[PDB]
């Protein structure tokens, strides 16, 4: 006990030097994330200046709108296998591990790999997000500096990492809170005390958020406007919606997992049987991105439209499955990109549907479909990646409907609760486990 | 918070009338607007309701387009179109603002009213005649005046005094119908030392007829 | 759709009395509402969610009930409570209102206040000739008006209209109006108006002569 | 070694159902609890008018009655503490914080009734204390109470049912579920070691109670400041300055709160009656102020909306500041039952609005709106005195709805702690446990 | 999104005029509104600005109440009151909508703006005279016509041809002031084979004077 | 009161040319703005924060500068760039605008077309007598008109007004109007109108005789 009293009087005392590094980490991640996103857009840009030019001969398009996506995906998968096997994937399970010391931060590889790689896969137009790409690229930017100034000590190693990571998740979704809340609900080596300095994360987060804000003002990622509130009697309806994501949460896990083995057979491990299967999936996506874009793309741009209700009950269901597939097939393929983003779109959609059914099933409740689209927007995020708090707050962070904060919790709790009593596990951790157990042996 | 609905009036069977309801004193959006009508003597019957973005609109069990509720949030106005009208449609039409407590919605703030009379008749303005005491006026402490409003159709008429500025001691008897024409009188008792000396005006209004008249009650010269 | 039926269709009780009105539902409801409607005014949200007085409702009022049968009560009702109360539900679409209950106040006697009025000069200028005769603020409502042209009976052309119990003083007022042709009128002199009410044995006359 | 890890990984987020089913009962009770406590406390502040209005003729008569009633009540408060639950007196947090480390005891069979009724006095009387902290503790006890009635054993169900009962309180209090959660994991949580607290159980407790609260408080919120303007990039630095200011002042307000409680101990040396008297005395004083400039007395909540609007003159603020800086300590340092959590919000709102006002005329080109900084600094004395930035930052956003000021609110609440660090200062929440945990021992 | 400001006109020295600016196409609140005036020929000069809740209002270095900016967010309208006006106040008055980038505010969206002449002089309709080519008209490929609009006050006049239907080859010189009266001419070149043979009409309008005249350009006898 | 002073007051350059205009501040500014103003229209926000083209501004345009001196540029200016650009700052209250710079489609010389007219018959029927004389489409703008009554000088009563550079052909047009009393006029015959422009050494005369 005497020890305790001593530690108490010594709380929240983190070394200034660290704190001054955090600020550099945060900053760079900033310019980093920005750049990556600017570039990726630029390529998706070119893939029109190509489609419009051949907007006369149809199969000509379909063809160009396949080649360009394939050529890029390949350039992507290639830059991965032959240079940074690790990068391929969301980018989180690694960062998650590095925090436990089981994996390595080969930043002198990962950075350029993941960065340029992604621009391919992403800019091409596959079903992957550019968020996770920044989480990882974040961590590495952290380490990189931790190595350039040699500062040593378990605290400055874990710290400068966790922020570079957190700083990423922030500049990504212009969502500082979630960024922080992430590093302390998920990322954080879950079964032991750690020397991660919250206060250092904060500074990192901020700084990059500013960097992001410097080059992205006036415009947000999701603009669904203020939706109605949710009256006490219609709460239960969101618990139902949870249990639904709760049983489907783990299922979408087996598949993502399984599907990556079954997709391994196709190339057995061959850089070229992979790199080819790559532009192949990729090109397919780029083709879809011009014959029903709601099946392809990051997914962000269809959330606003879905939450509005503009999709018919069917068109949704179609957009669901198509994406349920086009998501795995692109994510399970080990390509560089994140499954973090496209899960949002999946939720918005599955949710909006539940809204739509609810709407006509009880017209007395005077419901607005959208509200459940937001209720469930972060529900596949609290079943697949099982970090309710990071989820819940990431939505509120970028949809601004704090009047749905009670439902969003009551939905996100039902999420995990059934993702628990029905097998299921942190799809983020499961992967490290596989990849950490496939390591030794 | 004012909910003022116009439009009502006289319409011949199988006709169509666009009732209007202008809102003021609150944010029109965020609000579910509805209509409920009260048939003379009978109770209230919900007609329809139209959510904010008008992405939802329901009506009572009534066929195809008997009713067509809509709203122009740009003018904070609620609308109601009744087509192929019939006598069952003659009633007082209110537009309410909808809200809720625990969640089982209620009709929050009901507007004024507007009346729709289905008939063949003719929208007939009213004649207003001043009812001043006789020449043998036993001018006591209080003096009872009043004005007569007769020969108008359809209901209703609104009678106020000095523009409402004189509300204590006022009466307005229910209109009586006779020969496809309505007739009512308005009583207004004031202090004698207050009347001849001042101006007692009775202001009648007949919406349908689209008329307004102010009769100045003058002693029987 | 739910069939709300408010028990007493009409009821009367003397102020300071405890009055209670019922509202039964055909099926099952919850969180009923109540609206108060005084003569000449659109309804007013009184009680809601089965017992939440609205901002302003005197704490005199109280809501209650459950599922199949609800009620609204007034501990010591006041005269200003004269009106028609409507219970309504929306716990099942589509919403539905009750048949309503009309509260009436029982009070003490309060004899009329007649007023005879000679056909306006302007009305006469169009063959019409209406002899208005008011009867203001009396109670009970039972009152008998009777006209006498040049000292003689008359019931043809006479039209009466009572107002509804006043919300404040709880008295009634009724107007009687005899109509005639400018000529029919001009060919007479005495126009009396006789009112008979409980408050007196000898009727109240009030006439005027053209002469 | 990688063997173990891999196994634990495949076993994540598996909390026993029974626990999770207790969490829901804890959360619920705290709810009705918090509700009640707040209903009652209002009812007494109510009576204290039906007393003032009746004698609104003879002035000194009022002043007098508006002193006796507050004193009588405060006394009934202090009394119900010293002679029955020495622990209760205070915010209520440092204890809950300790019980989580196993150094202090959860004498709920005492604390509940004591803290509850006690507070009604002190609070209902009208002293400078909040009713939030009073619920945090009352929360924890409600947890334990059930943990003891169903005997379920195990360090997990002990720490869990406690942490929620606690969190469940802080939520029903500020109708703020997020913060409620974020609290139990940034502050309460035994800070220097892994713990078996089941986040997912907290969540269920928090929710349930938030519902309970929402059942009896709908349509109305605690703070309605409306949507303020946003904060343009070039005006960010201004909120860092405002932070540094709370940063240097953060710890200062700590010494005082601390010191003042010793200096105020001399007055009664430890005598239940030299205390119980000094009680109604401070209390009554508050009750008197609550009628000759209410902005100096009371919870402090009701003046935030007004302050944030800008309705106070630059001076009137400064006055409201100091007066409160005092009336707060004097009431909180006095060991009376009530929370220093709430009145710190008001202090912030105020100090912040001022900074706003200065900023406003100093640079009119930034097109500022004083309020924004009033919100910036609303949780700044909360990230310097109690040093829990995240719980603070999110508690505000939880009840003021201006997420367009989330960047500034961080940049302000960071400078808060940052200088509260490079200039001594420590978790005023923790320091007390330490004192109270070091005064326990070293006393033999 | 539109910013339409009315009110301007003619005012005599020492007078007062309430300029109005009606906004549409965006949320009036959340927005800082301001006015800037451009003196004929000269540049722009900022007058004032009034925040949303009108809890802040600043003006340029001007005295007491030369200006009084206000706004009624209920009508999404920005106002401006100028009192004791003088010639220096004669200019085009624009009301802008204010926003910013990094934070150093800019004048976002402007409006056409109303003109304000401050003089002694008296309003005055204009006289319109047809400018047909002389008798020695060397009728070549193109024929230049035009009509003279003189002796009017105050600005402005609008000259179109054949009702605008003839817009190519049109000129309208700036008005010159002289002896408290304005004077301008309008040029319109058309194909010779197109003129005498057809009808070349010049339509002048002077809003202030409340007049409209159509002068038909006919060949010189 | 930052005294922003835009350098070239007026300037001309042939399209596809690279043009640059300066904007110096008396003191120190940052994040200057630019507004484009074409004849007949209220200003339009062009560039801002010292180089952010506004949604729509051709990428032809570029902003720049720093603290004491800023500039705006057009890589290959087009004809539709003829207008007046106004730099404005608000990095120091109160905001301030520059003197403006007027851009003009520098062209090739154009001989002016001179058309003279006798006073309308209708104006003469009211003592007035205006002898209008146009000068259409010429360049540069420097041009000199001179009147000659019965072959003699005259400057009294003469009023001239130039139009602003045409948006399309980038030429100028200016009218000269000699006004007289119906009598003053009638007592003369020759009314010549002489125009002297760069495009010629010998002026362009254009007269008519009442006779
Ligand atoms: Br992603
Ligand atoms: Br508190």
């Amino acid at each position: 006990r005497r020890q305790l009293i001593r530690q108490l009087l010594e709380r929240d005392k983190t070394p200034l030097a660290i704190l001054f590094m955090a600020a550099v980490v945060g900053t760079l991640v900033g310019l980093a994330a920005v750049a990556f996103d600017k570039g990726v857009a630029w390529l998706q840009n070119q893939r029109m200046g190509a489609l419009v030019h051949t907007a006369d001969n149809y199969p000509l398009l379909l063809t160009v709108a396949f080649l360009c996506s394939a050529v890029l995906a390949m350039f992507g998968y290639f830059l991965v296998r032959k240079y940074a096997p690790e990068a391929g994937g969301a980018g989180i399970p690694e960062i998650e591990g590095a925090l436990e010391d089981q994996r390595p931060v080969r930043w002198w590889r990962v950075l350029p790999v993941k960065f340029f790689g992604g621009l391919g896969t992403l800019g091409g137009g596959m079903v992957l997000g550019r968020q996770g790409p920044t989480v990882q690229i974040g961590g590495n930017i952290g380490r990189m500096v931790l190595d350039i100034f040699r500062l040593k000590g378990d605290e400055a190693r874990h710290t400068l990492l966790a922020t570079g990571a957190a700083a990423g998740l922030a500049a990504a979704f212009n969502a500082p809170l979630a960024g922080i809340l992430f590093i302390i609900e998920e990322m954080r080596p879950q079964f032991r005390y750690t020397l991660i300095s919250i206060k250092a994360v904060f500074i990192g987060v901020i700084m990059s958020t500013i960097m992001y804000r410097i080059f992205n003002h006036e415009v947000a990622l999701i603009d669904v406007g203020k939706l109605s509130d949710a009256p006490l009697n219609t709460l239960w309806l969101y618990l139902i919606l949870g249990i639904i994501f709760g049983i489907f949460g783990p299922i979408f896990n087996k598949w993502v997992l399984g599907m990556q083995d079954l997709l391994h057979r196709v190339h057995g491990g061959n850089i070229t049987k992979w790199v080819l299967m790559g532009g192949a999936i990729g090109g397919l996506c780029g083709l879809l991105g011009f014959v029903a874009p709601a099946t392809s793309g990051g997914g962000f741009n269809l959330i606003p439209i879905a939450t509005a209700g503009n999709f018919s009950m069917g068109m949704l269901v179609f957009i669901f499955v198509a994406r349920v597939i086009t998501t795995l097939l692109c994510f399970s393929s080990g390509a560089p990109g994140g499954i973090f983003a496209p899960m949002l779109a999946l939720g918005t959609v599955l949710g909006t549907a539940f809204g739509m059914v609810a709407v006509e099933l009880f017209p007395q409740y005077h419901l607005e479909a959208g509200t459940f689209a937001i209720a469930g927007m972060g529900a596949l995020l609290a079943a697949s990646i099982r970090a309710p708090l990071t989820g819940i707050i990431l939505v509120l962070e970028m949809t601004d409907n704090y009047q749905l904060i009670l439902p969003m919790i009551i939905t996100g709790l039902g999420a995990t609760l059934l993702a628990q009593f029905t097998g299921g596990k942190p799809l983020a951790s499961a992967i490290l486990a596989r990849t950490l157990a496939k390591q030794e042996a | 918070v004012r909910l003022l609905e116009s439009g009502g009036g006289l319409v011949q069977p199988g006709g169509s009338l666009k009732l209007s309801c202008a809102a003021s004193g609150f944010d029109y959006s965020r609000y579910w607007m509805s209509w409920v009508r009260q048939a003379p003597g009978k109770g209230l019957k919900w007609i329809g309701e139209i959510n904010p973005v008008s992405s939802t609109i329901n009506y009572t069990p009534s066929l195809k387009d008997k009713f067509i509720i809509s709203r122009d949030n740009a003018k904070d106005t609620l609308y109601l179109q009744i087509s192929k009208v019939r006598s069952e449609d003659t009633a007082l039409y209110y537009c309410a603002r909808l809200y809720y407590g625990y969640g089982y919605w209620y009709f929050d703030v009901w507007g004024a009213g507007t009346t729709v009379t289905v008939s063949s008749a003719k929208t007939t303005p009213p004649s207003v005649y001043p009812l001043a005491p006789g020449s043998a006026a036993a001018a006591a402490s209080m003096v009872t005046l009043g004005c007569l409003v007769k020969g108008y159709f359809p209901e209703p008429v609104t009678v106020t005094w000095n523009s409402g500025s004189l509300a204590a001691g006022v009466h307005t008897f229910p209109a009586v119908l006779q020969a496809a024409l309505y007739t009512l009188s308005s009583s207004v008792t004031v202090p004698s030392s207050s009347w001849p000396s001042e101006t007692v005006t009775c202001n009648v209004a007949h919406p349908a007829s689209s008329t307004k008249v102010d009769k100045k009650i003058v002693p029987r010269a | 759709d739910i069939v709300l039926t408010q028990s007493p269709a009409i009821m009367s009780a003397a102020p300071g009395d405890k009055v209670t009105m019922t509202c039964s539902a055909s099926s099952s409801v919850s969180y009923i509402h109540w609206y108060q409607q005084k003569s000449g005014t659109s309804p007013k949200r009184w009680i809601y969610d089965t017992s939440k007085l609205t901002s302003g409702v005197p704490v005199r009022f109280s809501g209650s009930g459950s599922g199949t049968s609800y009620s609204l009560t007034i501990n010591t009702m006041e005269a200003e409570d004269a009106a028609t109360y409507y219970c309504q539900q929306w716990s099942s679409h589509p919403q539905t209102f009750g048949g309503g209950t009309k509260l009436e106040i029982l009070r003490a006697d309060a004899a009329p206040t007649v007023s005879i009025f000679p056909p306006s000069s302007e009305q006469l200028t169009s063959g019409g000739a209406s002899v208005v005769c008011f009867l203001n603020n009396f109670y009970p409502k039972d009152i008998n008006v009777k006209w006498k042209i040049d000292g003689s009976e008359r019931q043809n052309g006479v039209l009466n209209s009572w107002t509804d119990q006043d919300s404040k003083d709880s008295t009634y007022s009724m107007s009687s109006t005899l109509t005639l042709t400018k000529d029919e009128y001009e060919r007479h002199n005495s126009y009396t108006c006789e009112a008979t009410h409980k408050t007196s044995t000898s009727p109240i006359v009030k006439s005027f002569n053209r002469a």
